[PDB]
RNA sequence: CGCGGGGUGGAGCAGCCUGGUAGCUCGUCGGGCUCAUAACCCGAAGGUCGUCGGUUCAAAUCCGGCCCCCGCAA
RNA sequence: GUCUACGGCCAUACCACCCUGAACGCGCCCGAUCUCGUCUGAUCUCGGAAGCUAAGCAGGGUCGGGCCUGGUUAGUACUUGGAUGGGAGACCGCCUGGGAAUACCGGGUGCUGUAGGCUU
RNA sequence: CAGGGAGGACAGAAACCUCCCGUGGAGCAGAAGGGCAAAAGCUCGCUUGAUCUUGAUUUUCAGUACGAAUACAGACCGUGA
RNA sequence: AACUUUAAAUGGGUAAGAAGCCCGGCUCGCUGGUGUGGAGCCGGGCGUGGAAUGCGAGUGCCUAGUGGGCCACUUUUGGUA
């Protein structure tokens, strides 16, 4: 035959890599070069924003790095969304920009910076930038946190990101990834990223088909249907959750009942059971033999 | 005669433990460090950047000058019959803090702790660290069994 | 009352030809995987120089082409009927793929050419089920269980229910 | 020819083995340190003697050869051929170095690999035969013999364990009668209760 | 045992450092020329490069341990 | 009780096989118009919600391996200091202190930081 | 990655394609050691921080130089969101 | 000896307070969600002098001779010695 690869000598050499490294979640290359700070800085709070695309949900953090483990000081879902005004599509390019935007002004709240540092209230999607103020607290700055995602021209990521930077937070950033950053000729379009904002991209498909074929239609899109979300009123329901969203971004946790204390889980067998089962499997073992003889 | 290089002989003490290799872990780039702070020094061979030589391995010093990500450290070196309090740049990668001078830290605490405490009482509590002292007198109690005889055992060989 | 995503799937059908020599006996060949395909394959290069055949480290010697979707159902029906529906023993691997070779490619419906050739290729079908897909995404990649493995048993039974496909030894 | 064994005697520097740095070192003359009828299953053959060592020296691979012939040369006459089996435990690794001349002197001395040479310690066994328990004063003379061969003096000792086995001649015949020893031939194999219950079915069926 | 150097169709040779294609003198064999030999003419084969291993995209080529011969060191 | 997002320590966490998973969640999954990228929407990206715990994932089990931690090995090997100790030497013994590691035999098989759910 | 197993016309021990295992057993310009797995290895894209200028320190040390290097400071940049 | 999962004894750094703690407040052109962080300045309160033993310490000039060594226990290199 052929020698075994995994044998004895395998695991007695084998060295296990981190946890997280393990679940494919963090990517320690990039997170050494992130949030950890200089020494010269003796404690001063590096924040970043951690933006996570999920199948149905879309999470929006900013966190700043301790030596018990990083610390989340606010944080956005997606499925907070139905509050102000957005029943569905919590998954799209429009949905990430109204997280990253609940993120922004749900932190300026809380630090008393709700009227400084307004940002962007007439979203054209152009580079904008948020500037302190003389005489007042400097504004809030912060770095993105793509993790494992592939940071291409148009990615929901940087969707969040033009949310936070809309509503006063400083974040460094270049137009390139943005949707309607043409290519070829390397200019950025700021009416094909509004649409991309507003949702208009969406507002194309479903128009679309209208004219191919109905029955894809209602296959591709059913809670559009169902909560009767036409592609003429997105532009003015985005507009009505952004303004829902400045006027009041603060969060409310939902109440918790009583548990009942029980445990869906499987309890851990203890050593006596153990013990007592190659006990009863080496007796019945025996007598079974007993019965072929 | 030896050569002269800066890692010779570091085949050993700059090399990375059983099974700790890899991605350095990340609490000891977010560790903070002051002007002062008691400070050892271990090698790491994983970031070729920034590390002490070879003689300081093992020594300990303290902290007088904090780059973005390194620091200056004042150690201690023999040098033909003198000492010299001499500067190094080390990087975070090769510094712990030292756990010898927290324990003077710890103790200082309950002599004050003991100090302001039990002057109202007037209670003299010793605060002076003691060698261990001979032991004093006390009774073995034998109850019940008397103590048995022990036979140094016959040679037998054993290979 | 079996669970509808333990359903044996195709997940890919890879088509290769190794000419062993570039220049004008590769390139036509190419045309051949693009006019049944169709879509553009891509060429295969030597690893090392083996003086014997002719070739060169780094040089042109195959081409090959990966189809996916219903195409590759209609390509693999397509080619099984040159092989009139019957395949080896040793031909099925352990990890519940299979393939075989056709000796060319006029056999397939599509009429010969002057300008290109005659050209034999190879067949090979990657079978799967619906979640082997986390083994090659980058995010959370994972392996997938022994319960979800296709066997080799269960790989041969499949080609009998749906193609009718004997298999005799040889 | 060779130097006398009086110089190459003590343990005088580090171990000096055939590696990439000592090269082109001749073949040892001892090659078989097995031999009898070493073929030979475990419960025929109780009772083991040994030549244990009694200095901290050093035996060439020619004294191992001489007095293997001698020890065989004996055992053969007096129970045949497959009666028993000798155990050479000791295997020349250290090279010994020859300062070969032929003017330069001690200019850059460094020996060149003449032969090969083993280390032993005092208590360590040099040569163990495992035969049939009658057949008892036989390897004692046959080791007397072989200690003429070699520098020094050593003693004869009969072992307490079974054969060449790490278990003692009393406990070996209850090991196998509840099943903690199994025969592996010249040796046996120990099975404790670690590993997994389906072994522990196969051997009590 | 040390350093400088060589081994290759049957006898002698080239081709290596700058590897991409193994050539030539004599010789062996077959046919022709002559009554026959020689000479001459026509045609064809014969070169794992001493062994092992590495290298480079490939080793006769570049490198290291080892067999023989010529004369050298004492 | 438990999950998700970001982590700290980095196998008590890994590996092999089997069993169970209420709710949310994570995912599997449905398609390529738009952003984006490939031979191929397999990967990535984008747009969603018909089906599902099959898989990923969580938990539990194996007289499991591994890993962690103890006993034994053993006051053994070794070693600081000492002798007008022994021995021809090789080496050994004693006083004074310190003190290991295999084989073998036991126990355990992830804790925890911040934020947000579910079991209402 | 080295390597191993299993398959598929030529194709065999190896030419090319596919699947599985694979803690590094490959590779990093070289001799050796240390170090490295979403990398320091392989493949692409863009560039010239291989640019200019003060100081301090380490290494051999006499604690002098040269060479090498280590943390900085001021500019001008490259690259990446 | 140019292998190592383990791993001593001997050994090499540091600490055992008054130049130490605990407060209150100013300055900064350094860093900025935030009198954030750091550093420097002040002012104030704490003496059971915070292990054993032993000993007066610190410091600046000028400066001869020396720069062939050898032997002894233990460790060890080359060499048969």
């Amino acid at each position: 035959f052929v020698k075994v690869v995994k044998n004895k000598a395998y695991f007695k050499r084998y060295q296990v890599k981190f946890r997280r490294r393990r679940e494919g979640k963090t990517d320690y290359y990039a997170r050494k070069r992130l949030v950890i700070q200089d020494k010269n800085k003796y404690n001063t709070p590096k924040y970043r924003m951690i933006v996570r695309v999920t199948n149905r949900d879309i999470i929006c953090q900013i966190a700043y790095a301790r030596i018990e483990g990083d610390m989340i000081v606010c944080a956005a879902y997606a499925h907070e969304l139905p509050k102000y005004g957005v029943k569905v599509g919590l998954t799209n390019y429009a949905a990430a920009y109204c997280t990253g935007l609940l993120l922004a002004r749900r932190l300026l709240n809380r630090f008393g910076m709700d009227k400084i540092y307004e940002g962007q209230v007439e979203v054209t999607g152009d580079e904008y930038n948020v500037e302190s103020i003389d005489g007042q607290p400097g504004a809030f700055t912060c770095y993105l946190d793509a993790g494992l995602a592939r940071t291409t021209t148009g990615n929901k990521v940087f969707g969040a990101l033009k949310g936070a930077v809309d509503g006063g937070l400083s974040i460094p950033h270049s137009t390139k990834r943005f949707p309607g950053y043409d290519s070829e000729s390397k200019e950025f379009n700021a009416e094909v990223h509004r649409k991309h904002i507003m949702g208009q991209n969406v507002a194309d498909y479903m128009r679309y088909l209208m004219e191919e074929d109905e029955d894809a239609y209602k296959k591709q899109f059913s809670q559009y249907i169902k909560n009767n979300v036409t592609p003429d009123m997105m532009e003015e329901m985005y507009k009505k959750a952004h303004a829902a969203i400045r006027e009041n971004p603060v969060y409310e946790k939902k109440p918790k009942r009583e548990v009942k204390k029980k445990r869906w889980n499987r309890p851990k067998m203890s050593l006596a059971q153990k013990k007592d089962r190659v006990a009863q499997k080496k007796a019945s073992f025996l007598r079974a033999q007993e019965r072929a003889a | 005669t030896n050569t002269k290089g800066k890692r010779r002989g570091t085949r050993y003490m700059f090399s990375r433990p059983f099974r700790k290799h890899g991605v350095v872990p990340l609490a000891t780039y977010m560790r903070i460090y002051k002007k002062g702070d008691i400070v050892d020094i271990k090698g790491m061979g994983t970031v070729q950047k920034g590390m002490p030589h070879k003689c300081y391995h093992g020594k300990t010093g303290r902290v007088y000058n904090v780059t973005q990500h390194a620091v200056g450290i004042v150690v201690n070196k023999q040098v033909k019959g003198k000492i010299l309090a001499k500067r190094i740049n080390v990087r975070i990668e090769h510094i712990k803090h030292s756990k010898s001078r927290d324990s003077f830290l710890k103790r200082v605490k309950e002599n004050d702790q003991k100090k302001k405490e039990a002057k109202e009482k007037g209670t003299w509590v010793q605060l002076k660290r003691q060698p261990a002292p001979p032991r004093e007198a006390h009774f073995v109690r034998t109850n019940g069994k008397e103590p048995e005889l022990l036979e140094p055992i016959p040679y037998e060989f054993m290979a | 009352k079996e669970n509808p995503m333990r359903e044996l799937r195709i997940r890919k059908l890879c088509l290769n030809i190794c000419v062993g020599e570039s220049g004008d006996r590769l390139t036509r060949a190419a045309k051949v995987l693009e006019q049944l395909t169709g879509q553009t394959p891509v060429f295969s290069k030597a690893r090392y120089t083996v003086r014997s055949f002719g070739i060169r480290r780094n040089e042109k010697i195959a081409v090959h082409c990966t189809v996916r979707g219903a195409k590759a159902e209609e390509i693999l029906e397509k080619g099984l009927k040159v092989r009139e529906y019957e395949l080896r023993k040793n031909n099925f691997s352990d990890t519940g793929n299979f393939g075989f070779g056709i000796q060319e490619h006029i056999d397939l419906g599509i009429k010969y050419d002057p300008s290109i050739g005659i050209y034999g290729l190879d067949f090979y079908v990657v079978l799967g089920r619906p979640g082997f897909s986390i083994a090659d995404k980058k995010r959370r990649t994972g392996c997938i269980g022994a319960k979800h493995r296709i066997s080799k048993e269960e790989a041969m039974r499949w080609f009998q229910q749906k193609y009718d496909g004997i298999i005799l030894p040889g | 020819g060779r130097r006398p064994a009086r110089c190459y005697r003590y343990c005088k520097n580090k171990p000096y083995p055939k590696s990439r740095f000592c090269r082109g070192v001749p073949d040892a003359k001892i090659r078989i340190f097995d031999l009898g009828r070493k073929k030979a299953k475990v419960d025929e053959f109780p009772l083991c003697g040994h030549m244990v060592s009694d200095e901290y020296e050093q035996l060439s691979s020619e004294a191992l050869e001489a007095a293997r012939i001698c020890a065989n040369k004996y055992m053969v006459k007096s129970c045949g051929k497959d009666g028993f089996h000798i155990r050479v435990r000791l295997h020349p690794f250290h090279v010994i170095r020859i300062n070969k001349m032929l003017q330069t002197g001690m200019r850059g001395a460094f020996g060149k690999p003449q032969g090969t040479v083993a280390r032993v310690h005092i208590g360590q066994v040099i040569m163990s035969i495992r035969t049939k328990l009658q057949n008892k004063e036989h390897v004692v003379e046959a080791l007397r013999r072989a200690k003429f061969k070699f520098p020094g003096r050593q003693k004869i000792h009969i072992s307490k364990k079974w054969g060449f086995t790490k278990f003692n001649a009393d406990e070996f015949e209850d090991m196998v009668a509840e099943k903690r020893l199994i025969p592996d031939g010249c040796g046996v194999k120990y099975i404790p209760n670690r590993g997994p219950l389906d072994k522990w079915r196969a051997l009590h069926s």
